[PDB]
């Protein structure tokens, strides 16, 4: 559970089911019957999106 | 060769005792850093995010805690590059008072002349003021003092007070909860608290940034501290 | 090194596999379980290839005290690449 | 993200949105992305190393502003990244400053001060849209003198702070998360190495690669404080020892 | 390319969206209608052509001019727009002539290339003044670094350049310059393949006849930009005419 | 009032002087530091007028606090040099400050002496004023090559005595000022051998030349 | 473009007088009110901060009224932005009329050249006026005791008890139901400031940390300006309670 | 509409629409020829009047005696042009002393014409000179436009259907050179008649003759000192 | 005001100089450099007074500092003591300091030039120059031949120099000579603590 609050640096509540269904998207090409930790963290890391705060935004 | 564009006013008033385009500068404070400063009675202690959320951070200089003078550091929350130009104005102004005085200049007066330009690129067209707000501590008359000067121009006076994500809610969980007669180490603990109250996510040392001003000088506490501080308190 | 781009990297892998199966018994064994491992990246056209390299290791494994590891190899392959791949490949 | 609402006149305007967001700076962001060029810098304790790509239109050209790497003073160098004509005149305006330094400071300047003076001189600019700001983003690399190699990254606005490692260009967010992998495998840092990093990831996050010859490199190693370019020569041996590195 | 005449160029200090200002785009569109203006750049030297607009008999040397020195040894050959890239002439002009009052020598073109690139980004910040509409190269023979030859866009991009080409036909005429070795030449040789390029890149929609001129920094002007000498001009004339043949 | 003198052990800086400070050459103080700290590890020796040598010395003061403060990196004498070069060569004399700058810089350790002209040299032991003779014949003596902190404030002690013989504007105590990388020293007495001091006897008349007829306390 | 907008600033409206200049009275209204008061023997002013935080450290004790010079004192009615500027031009008016002058700066005289830049900013230069009224409370021998107005429109006001800042229609009525011309003395008149200021806030309940009284009374040779510290306010809170009982009786 | 009155909105051929309509205002006003020989330069220029009692103004103005300007199109933007040139011809004079060179001094001028087509919210002039100077080389016209953009002819009409002009000029091109002062001021007149209707020639009083050269001194002809010039013109040549 | 001299190999320079920087009739430091810092990677050789180098070796690293950037690192020697020109030119005979110029350039070879404090800038062979080289005048040109060759120029250039602080009523122990080449600058120090006289007379 801790791994997955982690590696996003940003995420919405709207983004926790798109994560999902993009895990589970490459997750059933491997053809699995199990959901790894793997899917979750490639799933984060594609579609993360921009630093905003960094750059000027919402800081 | 020359330039004009905008040079009419950009601000109206609004009913509310300030301009409107000021109180969209003071929700983007809201969305800047987590910044947190309570005045322990024997000493200030500021406390600020150290990150930018990319989570690599490799500070031995480059902080939002930064001594201007000998007794008097800022720690901010909102824009990086109107916060550079308001520390190297600081130190003009220090030292103006320095060259007077021959001690740098109190928290009130520093404040009167920081929030004179801040409200100049209000009202002047083709400019727009700071999306910046201090949090100044300083030592001078015998006692510890902390003010905020916000974005607008416009002061409060505060003995604890919090900036960044939620600094609304910051505010009434201070206001309530101000503590004094603290012991230098009790100040340290007591602000990190705080901070893990205002900040979300993971703290270390490359996360938060913690400085003191007492007695013997403003100084920024070394990333090793900051950790054992963070530890000890529930 | 890098990826190199999947379709890059993969036309080279593809040709040289294809070829390992074919020539030798013995010393095929050995080549053929680290050409196929390379061949493994894309989840493009290479997964096709890669199963036929497998029933190949599979035989051989089994002449060799490898029979255990051999069943667990290609056990594995069947779930993984149901693939596009044909009716006589997949009985 | 935000496009804003207007009470003033803010829509031509970088007068504030009530995200906090300056118009003028998010357009900035999308000259980044006009001109192609992303960069990866990573730090060590032997070396600070830029690394970025050059652009060719044309095999006629000539290696002197066609270049991205630049000497913003003789120890500290930097790359520009974005839009080459916003590059060109922020470098342009830097130099002056950079001189201005020499003449009150005396001496070679910390990497520390060379990153606050551009962020003072680009906050005149970002509060401005007299003049817009210049959609260019700096990370300068050199040997602060007593702390080390350091890599410190400036916005457009002048956002500027310390990393172990840092990017710039077209996407800041996924070069980042790439380098984060690289720095938490924290590497022996010695000159073949740091160098190495470097390239491996730059290479990496476009999926395209390079031959030595395409990229720049600029180091800034203990062995001489000057900044210095590499050359297809240097590079070279880097690329070829790379190749046998796993 | 983007530009809409409606939004984000009714001022001159107005940033577009897209991160490349509409204005500046539509300065390198008049560039693109212009005649061809070459500028290559050899062993010895720099040689220009530009082709000279000639709508009457009555016209002489002074008349549709795309050749400046703005030294005296720095050239400029430019294209597009005439009536800003003449104005960028004199304030270069300004600039050169006090270069030279301080510092003492023949100016080093990449200092040159630099500070005119800032100038001409500049004009896109600032309202008072728009983008310049031209493109134009500078060359110069010195001995104190040699040829050199630079192009500024409209933009404010500086690059180094072996030979470059700017007109109706940017692209076929910088591969044509790629076939051709200026390293097995020098600036004699060089003279004689300006001349070609001008007269087949060039597509008339608006000229009636032109005429060639081209001007000389090399071995027979000494390291001071001169028209093209008689002999040179002749081997050059001859060339150019056999090559559309 | 300033006559100030330097000594290298080997490192960077014991700046010493004897103290008192004067209004012209009536003392309005018989001994109070002259030696300064600007703000927390430059310290500056005076010779000449001593005037001029602090208002300059004041404005390099802010200065090289703005680099002092973003670096975190050692205060920087060339900095503090350039300022005081550009003030005094644009009229060609305007005033006159003869300082003993010093302090570790960032990299190597760099001493200045700035005359009331311009200058950018860059010596490593400088005595000044018109007694800079004095200072530098202790000196001479004690310190063959290489010197060690202590055997420096021993040296530093003995020039500082020098000149409160030579000029007797300076008197009293010998101040001697540390100033390293991050420790600087100021302690006022150093050696106390002298001291200017209130009678034991008094007298003084009473009402026999006092004249008084009117009173009242305003605040 | 900048040509496609309106804000009349420097242009006239159709009201033949600027936006900027009438809205700049509604934002003055929402902000904290200041009072000043005339008595027989000094002049003082009352003020309401704009601090409706329940927690102040009291950094600077100046956040309403700022004493100018040891002759005059002023009061902030609107933004605390726009007064911070003010302020430091002030400091330097004050003291500079002063150094000519050997005589306490005239309250008539003060206004009317502060006014001056008010209306400069509206009429010219492209700036919006000020968001701030100030109150300006003096001593000068030719008038006497004063109290005088300062508007962003560049209007001036002689008064002898006016406030202006928040519900100020309300507030002159009711300082001069309770005080008439010439009747009131110092001490009572300290009370009676409170007493409009409880009354009317932008946030409700009157404190020390909320309210600062500033007291002009001529001392033994000099005209000593005080601001009183939050301690001696406190006694005047109490005074306050009992003057609400005196203007009815 | 507004689109067209900003200076900062342009065609996709990369014209600015405000130096497109200062061109024609040039072309709206009355044409004028203005040709050179190797000794003499000749500005013809043609005049206007508001009544029968009333003399008519002078299209050619004066600055110096060895160079001299005429106008066609706005007076008012032609003042400050105007004020412009005698400043910097004056100028020239003290400090060199050479008879200043036409060359050098139109294109100063192409520059300072060129700043409100730059500028937003300014227009740009819209007035032609053709302006005849004399410098120790000999004569020469050069045509200054409303934007940078200026000639250096052996002879040149600008105004009303100007091209027309050119073709008269072109077939007596060379001719120019050997001719007299007198038969100069002749050959204007011809070309200054086809840019007109031809129902219609000159008169005597709507003609203004501007002599220029440093073997006489710049005069001004009006409208009753232009008839010894004027004798010997061709009635509409087509 | 101590002597300078750059004496010409051709490749590189070879420079020598002798120490002393005087607050008037007494010697105020000799411990001092005389060849600061000016850039950092240029060399002027300096002497004269304090004062007169100072202001112009300053102007110098500012405009050189625009000047290295923009071109690509090296800087142009013809450029560099122009710039000295310009505040000789306002103080013409006000400042007696003279400044001895020599570099390697990209504009070809050896160059050695002598800025006047009159406000001359002029490449030549090789010249020695000072407010007292109206007294060794003879003695670097008896050293000074057609190409004299680099190890020649140690021993040459230092006996100048020895010449210089013995003889010198406005010289001074030890001669710091400096070596310039494109790497950055050089100084060595030839001591005179230990007993080296140019012979006595009778």
């Amino acid at each position: 559970l801790e791994d997955y609050v982690a590696r996003p640096d940003k995420i919405s509540g709207a983004d926790i089911n798109s994560i999902c269904q993009e895990s589970g998207m490459l997750a059933v090409r491997e053809n699995r019957y199990i959901v790894l930790a793997k899917d979750f963290e490639k799933a984060y890391k594609t579609v993360i999106k921009k630093d905003e705060q960094e750059h000027e935004f919402y800081k | 060769m020359a330039e004009r564009g905008y040079s009419f006013s950009l601000t109206t008033f609004s009913p509310s005792g300030k301009l409107v385009q000021i109180e969209y500068a003071l929700a983007a404070v809201a969305g800047g850093a987590p910044s947190v400063g309570i005045k322990a009675a024997n000493g200030v202690v500021l406390a600020t995010e150290k990150k930018q959320k990319s989570i690599l951070y490799d500070e031995r200089s480059v902080h939002k805690v930064e001594p201007i003078t000998k007794h008097i550091g800022l720690v901010y929350s909102g824009m990086g590059p109107d916060y550079r130009v308001l520390v190297h104005r600081a130190r003009k102004l220090a030292q103006q008072y320095y060259l007077v005085y021959q001690e740098p200049i109190p928290t009130a007066q520093l404040v009167q002349r920081v929030a004179s330009v801040m409200q100049e690129y209000t009202q002047s067209g083709g400019v727009r003021p700071f999306g910046v707000s201090l949090l100044i501590c300083g030592w001078n008359e015998g006692r510890p003092y902390l003010f905020q000067s916000d974005p607008s121009g416009a002061y409060f006076a505060w003995k604890a007070t919090a900036m960044g994500k939620n600094y609304v809610n910051g505010k009434t969980f201070l206001e309530k909860r101000y503590n004094e007669d603290l012991e230098l180490e009790d100040a340290i603990h007591t602000a990190i608290l705080t901070l893990k109250e205002s900040f979300e996510g993971q703290m270390t040392e490359d996360n938060i940034e913690v400085g003191i001003c007492n007695e013997a000088g403003f100084r920024r506490l070394t990333p090793t501290e900051v950790r054992d501080y963070l530890a000890a308190i529930a | 090194r890098r990826s190199q781009l999947k379709q890059a990297v993969a036309k080279m892998v593809q040709q040289c596999c294809t070829y390992v199966e074919e020539i030798t018994d013995l010393p095929v064994k050995l080549r053929l379980i680290d050409t196929l491992r390379m061949v493994t990246e894309g989840k493009i056209y290479v997964e096709i290839e890669r199963a036929r390299l497998t029933k190949t290791l599979a035989t051989i494994k089994e002449q060799n005290g490898d029979v255990k590891e051999a069943a667990s190899i290609l056990q594995e392959l069947q779930v993984e690449t149901y693939g596009s791949m044909e009716k006589k490949e997949r009985v | 993200m935000s496009r804003g609402s207007s009470a003033g006149f803010d829509r031509h305007i970088t007068i504030f949105s009530p995200e906090g967001r300056l118009y003028q700076v998010e357009y900035a962001f999308k000259a980044i992305n006009q001109g192609g060029l992303t960069s990866v810098a990573v730090r060590g304790k032997d070396c600070a190393v830029i690394v970025t790509q050059k652009k060719v239109p044309d095999k006629l050209l000539d290696s002197s502003t066609v270049t991205h790497l630049f000497k913003i003073t003789e120890n500290i160098g930097c790359v520009m990244t974005g839009m080459t004509a916003d590059s060109r005149s922020q470098v342009q305006r830097a130099r002056y400053e950079a001189a201005n330094w020499k003449y009150k400071y005396g001496y070679e300047i910390p990497v520390d001060m060379l990153c606050k003076r551009i962020a003072d001189i680009s906050q005149v600019y970002t509060q401005n849209a007299e003049m817009r700001p210049l959609g260019c983003c700096m990370i300068l690399i050199g040997i602060d003198e007593e702390q080390g190699p350091q890599v410190y990254k400036c916005d457009p606005a002048g956002y500027y702070c310390g990393f172990k490692a840092t990017a710039a260009g077209v996407k800041q967010t996924e070069s980042t998360s790439f380098l984060e992998k690289k720095v938490k495998k924290k590497f022996d840092w010695t000159f073949e190495q740091t160098v190495e990093t470097a390239i491996t990831c730059l290479s990496t996050v476009l999926s395209i690669d390079f031959k030595p010859s395409e990229i720049e490199v600029g180091v800034v190693t203990v062995e001489n404080p000057k900044f210095r370019i590499l050359t297809e020569a240097e590079i070279d041996a880097h690329l070829v020892a790379l190749a046998e590195r796993d | 390319m983007s530009s809409i005449g409606t939004g984000y160029d009714l001022s001159a200090s107005t940033f577009s969206p897209d991160g490349r200002v509409f204005q500046v785009e539509y300065a390198m569109k008049a560039v693109e209608n212009s005649s061809t203006a070459i500028g290559i750049r050899c062993k010895d030297g720099v040689v220009f052509g530009v082709e000279k607009l000639v709508l009457s008999k009555l016209y002489e040397e002074g008349s549709n001019k795309r050749l400046f020195n703005v030294d005296r040894h720095v050239g400029m050959a430019v294209a597009g727009l005439l009536a800003d890239a003449r104005s960028l002439a004199d304030i270069a002009r300004e600039e050169a002539s006090n270069f030279r009052s301080n510092f003492g020598y023949n100016i080093p073109l990449k200092h040159l290339a630099d500070r005119v690139a800032m100038y001409v980004h500049a004009y896109t910040l600032y309202s008072a003044v728009r983008p310049f509409g031209c493109s134009f190269m500078l060359g110069s023979y010195s001995v104190n670094d040699g040829a050199q030859l630079y192009m500024i866009d409209p933009s404010g991009v500086s690059y180094g350049y072996w030979g470059c080409a700017i007109g109706k036909a940017r692209q076929a005429a910088k591969t044509e310059i790629e076939k051709l070795q200026m390293k097995e030449m020098t600036c004699r040789d060089v003279v004689k393949e300006v001349a070609k390029i001008i007269y087949i890149v060039h597509d008339e929609v608006k000229d009636k006849a032109f005429e060639l001129e081209l001007s000389w920094v090399g071995e027979l002007t000494k390291g001071r930009h001169e028209i093209v000498p008689k002999d040179v001009r002749e081997e050059a004339e001859k060339y150019a005419k056999e090559s559309l043949k | 009032t300033t006559i100030a003198g330097v000594v290298y052990k080997d490192g960077i800086v014991l700046g010493a002087d004897t103290r008192a400070t004067e209004g012209m050459v009536v003392a309005d103080k018989n001994c109070s530091k002259i030696h300064f700290i600007s703000p927390n590890i430059y310290c500056c020796g005076a010779g000449t007028a001593a005037d001029t040598d602090m208002t300059t010395q004041l404005i390099s003061s802010n200065l090289e606090l703005h680099s002092l403060t973003t670096g975190r990196l050692p205060r920087v004498v060339t900095a503090n040099r350039m300022l005081k070069q550009m003030l005094f060569r644009y009229q060609g004399y305007i005033g006159a400050a003869l300082v003993l700058g010093g302090v570790d810089v960032t990299g190597p350790h760099l001493y200045s002496i700035y005359p009331h002209g311009s200058t950018d040299k860059l010596p490593y032991v400088t005595m000044g004023s018109g007694s800079l003779a004095a200072m530098a014949v202790f000196e001479d003596k004690f310190r063959p090559d290489m010197e060690e902190e202590e055997a420096k404030k021993l040296v530093s002690e003995a020039i500082a005595a020098g000149i409160f013989n030579d000029l007797g504007s300076g008197s009293n105590i010998d101040l001697c000022v540390i100033s390293k990388s991050k420790l600087d020293f100021l302690r006022p007495y150093s050696v106390p051998n002298k001291k200017g001091t209130r009678f034991g006897r008094y007298r003084c008349e009473k009402g026999t030349t006092a004249v008084l007829t009117e009173k009242v306390t305003p605040l | 473009m900048s040509r496609r907008y309106d804000s009349r600033t420097t242009i006239f409206s159709p009201e033949g007088r600027l936006y900027q200049v009438e809205y700049a009275m509604e934002a003055i209204g929402h902000a904290g009110t200041c009072l000043g008061i005339l008595a027989n023997d000094g002049v003082l002013l009352a003020a309401e901060r704009r601090n409706i935080h329940k927690l102040l450290d009291e950094v600077f004790f100046s956040e309403k009224i700022y004493k100018l010079n040891e002759d005059m004192a002023c009061s902030v009615a609107g933004i605390t932005s726009d007064a911070n500027v003010l302020t430091n031009e002030l400091r330097l008016i004050a003291q500079r009329y002063l150094l000519q002058y050997q005589e306490p700066i005239p309250c008539e005289q003060l206004v009317t050249a502060l006014c001056d830049i008010k209306q400069a900013y509206t009429q010219f230069g492209g700036k919006r006026p000020f968001g701030v009224s100030l109150l300006y409370i003096g001593w000068d021998k030719h008038y006497g005791f004063q109290l005088y107005q300062s508007d962003p429109s560049g209007n001036y006001g002689g008064w002898k008890a006016t406030c202006i800042g928040n519900n100020s229609a309300a507030a002159v009525s009711m300082l001069k139901q309770d005080y008439k011309e010439g009747e009131m003395t110092l001490k009572s008149a300290l009370a009676l400031a409170v007493k409009v200021l409880n009354k009317t806030m932008d946030v409700s309940k009157l404190s020390a940390e909320k309210v600062e009284i500033a007291t002009l009374t001529r001392e033994n040779g000099k005209t000593v300006i005080r601001v009183l510290k939050q301690k001696e306010v406190e006694q005047l809170i109490k005074k306050h309670e009992e003057e609400e009982a005196k203007a009815e009786r | 509409n507004q689109y067209d009155n900003d200076v900062t909105v342009w065609s996709p051929q990369g014209r600015i629409h405000q130096i497109e309509y200062a061109m024609e205002a040039v072309k709206q006003g009355s044409a004028t020829v203005g040709l050179k020989s190797k000794t003499h330069a000749v500005l013809v220029a043609l005049k206007r009047a508001q009544s029968e009692l009333a003399a008519h103004q002078k299209k050619i103005l004066h600055v110096d005696n060895h160079i001299g300007i005429s106008i066609a199109g706005l007076t008012a933007d032609a003042r400050l042009l105007c004020n412009f040139m005698r400043q910097e011809c004056l100028d020239s004079r003290f400090v060199f002393d050479r008879p200043l060179p036409v060359s050098r001094l139109v294109s100063l001028i192409g520059s300072k014409t060129q700043i409100p087509t730059q500028r937003y919210g300014r227009r740009p002039y819209g007035v032609g000179l053709l302006i005849a100077g004399y410098d120790d080389m000999g004569p020469h016209v050069f045509q200054t436009c409303p934007s940078a953009n200026y000639f250096d002819c052996r002879a040149m009409s600008i105004g009303a259907r100007s091209q027309s002009a050119r073709t008269y000029l072109e077939r007596h091109m060379s001719e120019f050179m050997q001719c007299n002062l007198d038969e100069l001021v002749k050959h204007g007149l011809r070309a200054l008649r086809e840019t007109l209707p031809a129902e219609q020639d000159l008169t005597t009083k709507n003609v203004s003759i501007g002599i220029v050269g440093k073997d006489l001194e710049f005069t001004i002809y009006d409208d009753d000192d232009v008839s010894p010039f004027l004798d010997g013109l061709e009635e509409r040549p087509q | 005001t101590t002597i300078m001299a750059v004496q010409f190999d051709g490749g590189v320079v070879l420079g020598a100089d002798s120490r002393t920087t005087t607050g008037s009739y007494i010697a105020n430091r000799v411990t001092d450099k005389l060849t600061p810092i000016h850039d950092h990677i240029f060399c002027c050789r300096s002497g004269s007074a304090a004062d007169t180098q100072a202001v112009a070796d300053a102007v110098t690293y500012q405009l050189g500092f625009h000047s290295i950037e923009l071109n690509e690192p090296p800087l142009v020697h013809t450029a560099a003591s122009l710039f000295k020109e310009m505040c000789y030119r306002y103080r013409e005979d006000l400042m007696a300091g003279i400044i001895i110029a020599g570099w390697d350039p990209q504009e070809g070879g050896q160059v050695y030039s002598v800025p006047m404090g009159g406000m001359m800038v002029r490449q030549s062979f090789a010249i020695g120059g000072s407010g007292s080289s109206y007294i060794y005048g003879y003695v670097d040109a008896t050293y000074r031949e057609g190409m004299t060759k680099d190890e020649c120029l140690q021993f040459t250039a230092n006996a100048l120099a020895l010449a210089m602080e013995r003889d010198g009523s406005s010289g001074g122990v030890i001669r710091l000579a400096a070596i310039q080449q494109s790497g950055v600058e050089r100084q060595v120090l030839l001591g005179d603590q230990i007993p080296k006289v140019t012979i006595s007379t009778l």
